[PDB]
Formats: structure tokens, sequence, C-alpha cells
């Protein structure tokens, strides 16, 4: 298989605006929404059908209750950072936790968070430790390892358990998640060339332009991968033309384990 | 605190054609913080029937969404989409180039 | 299925090691859990492994291998108070807890100087009941229950003296019938043969 | 710093009556549990409540319910008891749940015995046989024996008191009755304790030594019918002196 991951994140914001949910939980296969959670509904509710089609009710009413759980805990958790910040009005806390499943079989693990939008404790799986990037994430630091059992418990979910659940959402997705759509790609004059590329799954793709058989990495702009609303992506690179010398230009996709030169004449 | 202003980027589903019915996207991507304001405009008036994904999470950190709307492209009709946010004194508004 | 299996019950002598195995077949692992139950009180915590090795806490050890399904919790040195039962619990892919049934530690005590003996105790002005002691034998001895409908006998009790560091396995046995005596009262027990049986 | 405290420790219930178990915790957990434990299988859950305003069956809740009425306090209800629910019932807290390595703590347990009719609940006999004179010339030690017979169901506390203070060093009580008829289904039990002291100790004619059995019976709300006298909670004992002869 290509390489894969489960992701799961939470958003936690101190003094939202009416409606606003103060606790947001979603998880994510590859691209894919799987589930949803906030402190609105406070139900966890599945994001994919081929997710609602797998699972029966007594999974969701599990994880609801988990969530609210989890929900309480991430609210003390930012009231303790802006206390030890001295920060007033609105601040924002995230976690963000998941494994891949590479191509050649191995294995990643990840867990950190952030406060504002900015890594705030980062888990080394394999040193045990978190590392602190100021001296309120030090104080966390301090407090979490001390605790040696919970980061062994976390080494092991990351490694083992999620690895686990990644492999059984990849067989209940796997129409889905395991499919290609090759691109349709085009060049077209806009003065620069314009190499486009729409209709593919996986959104992963390289594109790139050549200029007499070598790459010119540092005269490309390169679009970024957008999706079509379809469950498709779209993408394009530019280079700008010499009008002074004559040069061969060619636009290289690779997609999916297929590469693509479209030569320009 | 570091706030990030979107990136917003206008675009078909499909390669446009005129009389041809489409899709207009949205695609509002690497703000921080999570509130945000996203409206489609046909000939500078917000169109109604316009959707959304859910809010959406990257890795970095920052946030994204896309909105849609179902549309036949016209040579005369421009169409744009305006975005709010912390990070914008005024709404920012980008025409959908084609 | 998921299940969890531990033995019912061990016995085992005072100063001596134990080792007692916990097996498991689960829906995903997130840790496996020993407590303690000392008999008419609360579990109390002892251990969590979730990673695969050895954990020592005192005399107490913890043991587990993910790949196997298998935990033992390990008592050295054994003593008395460690008789209690010990409850195995894994937590599944969804964070609950699966118990086993629990394992119920026997400690056979140190009898130093077995002085074994059946012994009547004078009678209650407020009861028809005639009462036999048998104490002081060894802890290889067994009680058996009475084949006399009408006769009670309890089984042995370890008690502990201790300003005088002395332990004695005791067993009582009661009746009112008249033909019911000491000499007689543990005879469907194999008791030693050096039994002290005082004249009546 | 009390831990978890739940009530009552003791209770016979007839078929189809209402009872409400209380349980509080003062260590500022968040998630609370209520278990019963029966003999031959491990503990199962009946409802717990992951969070403050937050509850959800477990494995065994028909029959019961459940009221997280704060961040301390969980109680359990047997709206109309059966049989069945003749338990003892532990109540537990921990500091989250849905992460792996954190610990319950739990309450001391609660004894519940579902009687079809209360005629077969009875308080024990108390009696106590002061040492053999054999055991004293032999041994320089005396074993008092404290008999607890006839008492059903099997809810009682059983201590002694020398000089009027509870002593543990020297006693040992089984720790299970016996049943005097043991193919019945309700059959009433019989418990036996020894304390052994010195025989210098028990030949002090001033010592003084009390075998007493706290039994958890009838209450006034509970109907009683028959002819003897109603077997409420009571304590029983009985006493011997130090003998100097
Ligand atoms: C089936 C399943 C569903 C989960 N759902 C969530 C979720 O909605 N949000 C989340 O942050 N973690 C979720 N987790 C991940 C993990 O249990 C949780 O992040 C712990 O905090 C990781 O130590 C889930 C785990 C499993 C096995
Ligand atoms: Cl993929
Ligand atoms: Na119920």
């Amino acid at each position: 298989m290509r390489t894969h991951s489960l992701r799961y994140f939470r958003l936690g914001v101190s003094d939202p605006i009416h409606g606003v949910p103060e606790f947001i939980s979603v998880g994510y296969v590859d691209s894919h929404p799987i589930t949803t959670y906030d402190s609105v509904t406070r139900q966890k509710e599945p994001r994919a059908p081929w997710m609602a089609e797998n699972l029966a009710p007594d999974h969701w009413e599990r994880y609801t209750q988990l969530l609210r759980g989890w929900q309480q805990m991430f609210k003390v958790e930012l009231k303790r950072l802006q206390r030890h910040y001295n920060h007033s009005g609105s601040h924002t806390y995230q976690r963000m936790i998941g494994c891949e499943l590479l191509e050649d079989g191995s294995t990643t693990g990840f867990l950190q968070y952030a406060y504002d939008g900015q890594d705030f404790l980062i888990f080394n799986k394999d040193t045990l430790s978190w590392l602190a990037v100021d001296n309120v994430a030090h104080t966390i630091k301090q407090a979490w390892e001390a605790n040696q059992h919970e980061l062994l418990y976390q080494k092991n979910w990351l490694e083992e358990e999620c690895i686990a659940w990644l492999k059984r959402f990849l067989e209940y997705g796997k129409d889905t998640l395991q499919r290609t759509e090759p691109p349709l790609v085009r060049v077209n004059r806009k003065t620069a060339l314009f190499c486009k590329a729409h209709g593919f799954y996986p959104p992963e793709i390289y594109m790139t332009w050549m200029k007499n058989g070598e790459e010119i990495v540092q005269e490309i702009d390169y679009g970024d991968i957008l999706p079509s609303g379809d469950g498709t992506y779209q993408a394009w690179a530019s280079i700008e033309l010499d009008p002074q010398s004559s040069n061969l230009y060619s636009c290289h996709v690779e997609h999916s384990g297929v590469h693509m030169v479209l030569q320009v004449p | 605190m570091i706030q990030r202003t979107p990136k917003i980027q206008v675009y078909s589903r499909h390669p446009a054609e005129n009389g041809k019915s489409n899709f207009l996207n949205c695609y509002v991507s690497g703000f921080h913080p999570s509130d945000i304001e996203v409206d489609l405009l046909k000939n500078g008036e917000r169109i109604e029937k316009v959707e959304h994904s859910d809010l959406s999470f990257s890795k970095d950190w920052s946030f994204y969404l896309l909105y849609y709307t179902e549309f036949t492209p016209t040579e005369k009709d421009e169409y744009a989409c305006r975005v709010n946010h912390v990070t914008l004194s005024q709404p920012k508004i980008v025409k959908w180039d084609r | 299925g998921q299940n969890i299996d531990q033995p019912t019950e061990m016995t085992a002598t005072e100063g001596a090691i134990v080792q007692i195995n916990c097996t498991y077949q689960t829906s995903g692992f997130n840790g496996l859990f020993w407590y303690q139950q000392h008999a008419g009180e609360a579990p109390t915590f002892l251990s969590y492994n979730v990673l695969d090795g050895l954990e020592e806490k005192g005399r107490f050890s913890s043991f587990l291998s993910r790949s196997k399904g298998y935990s033992y919790l390990l008592l050295k040195e054994l003593q008395m108070k460690d008789s209690a039962s010990y409850l195995c619990a894994v937590k599944d892919s969804n964070y609950q807890l699966i118990w086993g049934a629990g394992t119920k530690l026997i400690i056979k005590p140190d009898i130093q100087n077995p002085d074994p003996a059946v012994y009547q105790l004078r009678d209650s002005k407020s009861s028809d009941k005639s009462v036999c002691l048998f104490t002081d034998f060894d802890s290889q001895t067994n009680v058996s229950q009475s084949k006399d409908s009408d006769v009670y006998i309890t089984d042995k009790c370890v008690l502990d003296m201790r300003s005088m560091d002395f332990k004695s396995n005791s067993a009582v046995a009661w009746s009112n019938k008249s033909d019911f005596a000491c000499a007689n009262a543990f005879n469907n027990s194999i008791i030693p043969e050096d039994t002290f049986f005082p004249s009546p | 710093n009390a831990g978890v405290t739940q009530t009552p420790k003791f209770q016979v219930l007839k078929t189809g009556q209402s009872m409400t178990l209380q349980c509080a915790q003062d260590m500022n957990h968040n998630s609370m549990y209520w278990y019963r434990q029966d003999p031959g299988m491990g503990l199962r859950l009946i409802y717990y409540s992951a969070s403050e305003g937050t509850t959800d069956k477990g494995e065994v809740p028909n029959g019961y319910n459940v009221s997280r009425l704060n961040k301390r306090e969980f109680s359990l209800r047997l709206e109309s008891a059966a049989p069945s629910q003749t338990s003892v019932y532990f109540c537990a807290s921990s500091v989250w749940t849905g992460e792996g390595s954190g610990e319950l703590f739990f309450g001391e347990g609660s004894r519940l015995t579902v009687l079809e009719d209360l005629k077969n609940v009875f308080p024990p006999e108390v009696a106590v046989f002061e040492p053999s004179e054999a055991e004293i010339s032999h041994t320089q030690k005396a074993t008092l024996v404290c008999l607890a017979t006839g008492f059903y169901p099997d809810h009682v506390e059983l201590s002694w008191w020398v000089n009027g203070k509870e002593v543990h060093s020297g006693v040992c009580t089984d720790p299970q009755p016996l049943k005097e008829q043991p193919a019945l289904n309700d059959s009433r039990y019989a418990l036996s304790s020894r304390l052994r002291v010195s025989a210098t100790f028990w030949q002090n004619p001033r010592n003084h030594f009390r075998c007493q059995v706290q039994f958890y019976g009838l209450s006034e709300n509970d109907e009683w019918t028959q002819d003897r006298a109603k077997p409420v909670t009571q304590i029983v004992s009985a006493e011997a002196w130090g003998r100097a002869d």
C-alpha cells in the first residue's frame, strides 16, 4: 500500500465567541475526516460513511463518554496554561496524536501540543520524554515525566494500538483510501508556462518544470494541492519564459507510481 | 501571540467553460485562530446557497476550510471570495481568475 | 471473546516465593494491572505494566509479555500479611477493564516448635455447647470438616502473639451432643501421631 | 483526606424494596464507577461516570441506575431489589478515564443480601469459653474461644475487647463463616474466634475479656410479623474474667 496515517486533533478555546464551541475533536485517516465531537453536540459522530457503516452504536456511545472526559481535561489544562502565562482574553490549546504506516511497512508515531497555535510540548516516544519550548511548558514537562507509567502507556499506544486501528480503518475505507484516479495534465501560456493537473486521488502529487533536462528548483512557482470538492484534487506549477534564448521546457508529474512528461513545443 | 492570516484561493472544480455547470471553490487555509467569515460573491453580491466543509486541522496547527457553490460561468459574470479574520483590518476580496 | 485467566487459589510457605500467573486475550491492549484485596476489604492497586519486561516494587515484582498475553505477579519473602486475593485486570482497546476472577493466596506459617494438642475448653454457663480446640500443630496438617451433622468444625486459623513473636495454628470443634468428646472430635482429620490429649 | 467513602457497609433487603448506596470521593477525581463482586468471577461494572455531568451503563446495568450528583458523589440505586442483586458492591474513582496507567481507588464495599422474606433473619448467639487448664500448664498460654452461632445473613463483625479496649494481637477469627446446614440455600451461619494470651495475663483476676459481635439486620421501617423478636441491627456479646485459681 501507499503510506497511510491516523490522526486525532483537539482544539480548546478559553473565551469563545457566542455559539463557537470551547472544545472540538476530529479524527482523520489520510486527508479524510472520520469522526467529530464538540462541546455543543456532546456526541462523537462519524464523518465518513465507511466509518458509520462498520462501527456499531455502542462504539459511538463509548467514545462519546470518553470525549466528554477529554473535553473536561482539556479545559482544566488550558486554564492552567493561561494562568501561568498570565494571559488575558481568549487563547487556544491544541493536541495532535497519530501514527503512520509507511509503504515499506515501517511505522511512525507522534504526540504534541500547541498553545495559541505554536508548538508547546512534543513527545519523544524513544527517549520517553517531553520537549518543552518555554518555562510554562517546562513546568508541565516535569509533572508529566514524573508519571513514568503514562509515558510508557503512550509509547505502546502510538506504536501498537494506533497502528492496529489504522489498519482496521484502512480496510473499512479501502474503496476510498486505496483507489487511484490519475491526473489530467495540461500546459498553457499566461509570460509563464502553467502546468495544471486535476481530477487525481490520492492528493499526493509532485509537479515540476525542467529546462533542457535540468531541474531549476529555484525558478519554479509551485501551487498548492487543492481539494476540488468532489473527492479529487488539483494543483499547478509555473515557470517563466526566457525570450532571449531558445530552451526546451517540459512539465514533469509523478503520481502514485506513474511519471508523466509534457514537452512544450 | 502570533496570529496567521488566511491564504485565500478561488478556483473552479473543473476547468471552466462558459455555459457549462461547475462548482466555484474558495479554499481558506493557514489561518490562526479558527474564527473566520467567508462569503462567495457574484458580481459583488453575496451568494446565498453556499456550502462549506467542517473546520479542518493542519499539522502545523493552522486551520483550513473549503467553501463552494454550484454555478454556471458566463463571459459577463464576475465571482469572488470575501473573507474576514482577526488578522484582517478590513475584509479581503479575491476575485476568481480564469 | 475477551477473557482473562488466573488460578483460583495458591498455597505457599512463609518466607518463600510465589509467582501468580495471569493470561489474557483481549480486543487490543493498554496495560495490565495487579490489585491486592484482603478478605472483606477493598482492592488496592499494586502494579501496572504496558511494555515488556519486569518492574520491581519492594518485595513484589510484576512481569509482562505482550506477545504471549501473559503476566505474573512475583511475591518474595512471603509474610502472613500477604494472604489475600490478587486480581489481574487488562485495559482493552476501548479503555475498558477486563477483570480476572482473582487468585486467593494462602500462606502456611513456619511453625518453629510444633506442640499438637486437643484441649477441652471450659463450659460456659450460658451455652449447651462443649468446645474442643485443636492447636499448635504444624502447617502441613489439614483439618477436615465434620461428618456428624451435629458437630461443627472450623478450618485452621493462624494467630500471631506479636509480643512473643509466636504464631500458632488452631481449629475449633463444638457440639451439644451427649456423645461428643474432644478425644473423638477430630477423628475425621489426619492429625499428628504425637497429638497431646489431656486426660478427662 | 478520606479517599472513597461509601455507605452502607451492610444492608438486608426484601425482594421489591428500593435502596440507594452513597459514594463520595475527596480526591478531586473526575471518574467514578460502581462494581459488583460475586464469587467465582471478576468484578463487573454496573455504571460509570467518566466526568462530572455524564454517566453511562457498564456491563450489568439492568436493575440499577446512578446519579452523578456532583464531582464528588455517585449514587447507585436499586429501585426493585431482586435476589440476584445479592452481592458486594464497590464504588471506585480514578483521576481520569481514557488514559492508560491511572489506577482505581476503591471504597470499603457494601454487602447487600436480598431475601424473599425476612423470616429467616437471625442475630447471632454469642458465647465465650474459658481456656483449658491443661493448655495453661502444658504451654504457659491460654486460648479463649468465642462462638457466634445461628445468625443469618452473614452480616457480622466480631471483635475482642480486653479491659474495655479492642485488641487484635493474639486474635484469629475465621475468614469465612460455617454453614450450620451446608445443604440449605438459606442455612444459618456459625463463626469462631480465638484470643490467646500468656498464662500470666489470664491468671490476673482483674483482666476482663469480651467477645462482641455487631449484627446488621432490620431497622424500624422493616415490617415484622413473626412471633419471635424482630432481628434488628444489634450488638451481642459475652464475657470472661481472668482466673487466679
Ligand atoms: C477508536 C478510537 C477513537 C479515538 N477517538 C479519539 C478522538 O475522538 N479524539 C482524540 O483526541 N483521541 C482519540 N483517540 C486517541 C487516543 O485514545 C487518545 O488521543 C488518547 O489521549 C491517546 O493517549 C481514539 C482512540 C481510539 C482507539
Ligand atoms: Cl493514499
Ligand atoms: Na439500569
